[PDB]
């Protein structure tokens, strides 16, 4: 059960890090688009 | 007409660019004997050719800005249409990027729906 | 304290753009790894329609 | 029908890109190592000369477009034939305004979406203290 | 006083996140997990 829950939380943390990376990519790419707006 | 003020010449701003460009490179590509001893010699010439090149470039660019300003103060409708087209392109690009990000986030959250089977 | 301070800083930065539009705008860039207490924010002048003004 | 402003912008962009291409090709042919490499038999120089010819074609068509747009500009001399140079030193647009307002509304909406995305995207900074 | 711990670094906002028995800025979820884990830490 220990190994089960550890693998579960490890995959959860991996998915969270991947989502963080995706969100940061979207943000940084949109911030460049945010500079384009001259208003 | 070396000390004279007037410049008796014409036909420039077009041939000058290619001339200056090919000038200090023909020195390189040449089917002629090259003495195997030289230092700090061609450097002066290449600095001169790049200097005159960037100078005439600056001249052309300043002429372009002058013409553009005179056109805008003459025909502002053209500048207005240009700005409208630029704004349309910017809005289209923004919408495309927004749709792409939305689709990416959708695809991402969709596959990690039941990651925890439980 | 850190949370409310970061919030106020972000608010001030984003309001700066609204308060001054004709003036050179400001781009916003935050880090990708922010510690519990430590964090960093990248901010550039980013003069409009030019890329050679990053001084 | 005229697009003279866009023409001048394209010409400026083209000459700037020509200078950029010159710099790039100089940086490229800068590290022109010995073709008869000890380890590399025929790998590098092939792609090197390929990119060389590519940049050559690029600068050629750039010069062509420059000449074309210059001829177009110098030929279409319509409006202000005198063109006073001393007229540059100081002492309808409804559709334009509507499009500007629409773009500003879309920008504000996108900014609100991005603001929400900020909080929805940090997501690790608050809880990295015990994350694994 | 009772299940509430009010505090102020400086007079700008409120504090004392808390809970109770049964029978916008998303500063709601990631404020409890930290203090929760603090005990096991």
């Amino acid at each position: 059960r220990n190994q089960q829950l550890r693998t579960l939380q490890e995959e959860c943390d991996r998915k969270l890090i991947t989502l963080r990376d995706e969100i940061s990519i979207d943000l940084y790419e949109l911030e460049e688009e945010y500079y384009s707006s001259s208003s | 007409a070396a000390p004279g003020a007037p410049r008796p010449s014409s036909s420039t701003l077009v041939d000058e660019l290619e001339s200056s460009f090919e000038a200090c490179f023909a020195s390189l590509v040449s089917q002629d004997y090259v003495n195997g001893t030289d230092q700090e010699e061609i450097r002066t010439g290449v600095d001169q050719c790049i200097q005159k090149f960037l100078d005439i470039a600056r001249q052309t660019e300043c002429f372009f800005l002058q013409k553009r300003l005179q056109l805008s103060v003459q025909k502002p409708e053209q500048v207005i249409k240009e700005d409208v087209s630029e704004l349309r392109n910017e809005l289209q690009r923004k919408d495309a990027l927004v749709q792409k990000h939305l689709t990416k986030l959708r695809h991402w959250q969709q596959v990690l729906e039941d990651i925890n089977v439980q | 304290a850190k949370h409310i301070f970061l919030r106020s800083r972000a608010a001030a930065t984003i309001d700066s753009l609204a308060s001054r539009i004709e003036d050179p705008q400001i781009q916003a860039h935050w880090s990708n790894i922010n510690d519990v207490y430590e964090s960093s924010v990248k901010v550039l002048i980013t003069s409009q329609g030019y890329e050679q003004i990053c001084k | 029908e005229v697009n003279t402003a866009s023409l001048c912008r394209i010409g400026q962009e083209t000459v700037q890109d020509i200078v950029y291409r010159t710099m790039e090709i100089f940086q490229l042919l800068r590290n022109m190592q010995l073709p008869n490499g000890v380890t590399y038999h025929t790998g590098t120089y092939q792609d090197r000369l390929t990119k060389l010819q590519d940049n050559l074609r690029q600068l050629s068509v750039l010069f062509r477009k420059l000449r074309l747009v210059y001829d177009k500009c110098n030929e279409n001399c319509g409006g202000m034939d005198p063109i006073p140079v001393e007229q540059l030193i100081p002492y309808e647009r409804r559709e334009i305004a509507e499009v500007n307002k629409k773009l500003k509304q879309k920008n504000q909406q996108l900014k609100q979406i991005m603001d929400q995305l900020r909080n929805l995207i940090w997501d690790i900074n608050a809880m990295l203290a015990m994350r694994n | 006083v009772k299940n509430q711990i009010i505090s102020q670094p400086f007079p700008s906002l409120q504090l004392s996140i808390s809970l109770c028995h049964s029978s916008c800025p998303e500063d709601h979820l990631y404020v409890l997990e930290h203090n929760l884990h603090l005990l096991i830490r």
